[PDB]
């Protein structure tokens, strides 16, 4: 499932903006 | 409508062409804990000596602001802060700078980040993702009609109030803009398909944000994800949508709208503005008055037990906040 793949991918925490 | 966002935009102007500057100092706070970090600045639950009120303090080394390139963002971050004035944006009560920091000292929101909740859960119902929607979509025009672009939607940066309602905070993108601005910012996940195309963009991008944020809190998952940002990125390009079984048809339509990589189509930036959303099939049971007037009873209030409780929040390593006797970056951040 759909749900069963984000749970299992590394971007489940909290997510920080985008820095160069 | 109309009427309120002219005088509204009078006392931003006011605010934005003469901003507050050096209202407190770091001894008149006594730092308790970490309640959050970000790419840039950390977060501290603190409490003024003299009031006795908690606030969070956000602190920014100065030195990793000029590393990361962010010292235009980080004084349009406080300009427009301290300028703004919704009853669904957190507020900027002090604001000072030292020799190594930059200080910036908001109300306390208790709730905890909407995204803990969202993860804890799972996901929200659609009635209960819609109440936080309809903020959002009230808290964006106004920003708009002020020629501010937020940048930044997540539910990282949204926070619940001891109500149930919802704060706005980290303004660190925020820009005011007439016309385009080509930054590449924000957080993977919600980047507009203009952004990552180097296009140059406009109001319209926190318009498809409002469309992953709606997707992942009825979904419980961003409707691009995957292990790396360039292939988030490969997919928002894409444009290619899955909804899951439960979304209802009026939640798919507005999507298919706010997720419209098409600008001459994409909702809240066509000839009715945000009418177009505030009027879609979904937000049919939605009383805007009285969502602006915090008269609708919360879906969910967050438990809270004295001033100063950060249950709601994850722990945090703690880390000394130095301060050297020597002024960094000084004419930088001179009108901070
Ligand atoms: N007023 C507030 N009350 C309570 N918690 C807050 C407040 N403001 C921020 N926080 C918490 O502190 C975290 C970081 O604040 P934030 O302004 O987002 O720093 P940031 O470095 O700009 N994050 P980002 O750019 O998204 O990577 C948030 O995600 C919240 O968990
Ligand atoms: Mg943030
Ligand atoms: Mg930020």
């Amino acid at each position: 499932t759909t749900y069963a793949d984000f749970i299992a991918s590394g971007r489940t925490g909290r997510r920080n903006a985008i820095h160069d | 409508v109309k009427e309120f966002l002219a005088k509204a935009k009078e006392d931003f102007l006011k605010k934005w062409e003469t901003p507050s500057q050096n209202t407190a100092q770091l001894d008149q706070f006594d730092r308790i804990k970490t309640l959050g970090t970000g790419s840039f600045g950390r977060v501290m639950l603190v409490k003024h000596k003299e009031s006795g009120n908690h606030y969070a303090m956000k602190i920014l080394d100065k030195q990793k602001v000029v590393k990361l390139k962010q010292i235009e963002h980080t004084l349009n971050e406080k300009r427009i802060l301290q300028a703004v004035n919704f009853p669904f944006l957190v507020k900027l009560e002090f604001s000072f700078k030292d020799n190594s920091n930059l200080y910036m000292v908001m109300e306390y929101v208790a709730g905890g980040e909407m995204f803990s909740h969202l993860r804890r859960i799972g996901r929200f119902s659609e009635p209960h993702a819609r109440f936080y929607a309809a903020q959002i979509v009230l808290t964006f025009e106004y920003l708009h009609s002020l020629d501010l672009i937020y940048r930044d939607l997540k539910p990282e940066n949204l926070l619940i109030d001891q109500q149930g309602y919802i704060q706005v905070t980290d303004f660190g993108f925020a820009k005011r803009v007439k016309g385009r601005t080509w930054t590449l910012c924000g957080t993977p996940e919600y980047l507009a398909p203009e952004i990552i195309l180097s296009k140059g963009y406009n109001k319209a991008v926190d318009w498809w944000a409002l469309g992953v944020l709606i997707y992942e809190m009825a979904a419980g998952y961003p409707p691009f994800f995957a292990d790396q940002p360039i292939q988030i990125y490969e997919k928002i390009v894409s444009g290619k949508v899955r909804f899951p079984s439960h979304f209802s048809s009026d939640l798919k339509d507005l999507l298919r709208n706010l997720l419209q990589v098409d600008l001459t189509k994409r909702f809240g930036n066509l000839k009715n503005g945000v009418n177009d959303i505030k009027n879609h099939k979904w937000f049919a049971t939605t009383d805007w008055i009285a969502i602006y007037q915090r008269k609708v009873e919360a879906p969910f209030i967050p438990k809270f037990k004295g001033p100063g409780d950060t249950s709601n929040f994850d722990d945090y390593e703690e880390e000394e906040i130095r301060v050297s006797i020597n002024e960094k970056c000084g004419k930088e951040f001179t009108e901070f």
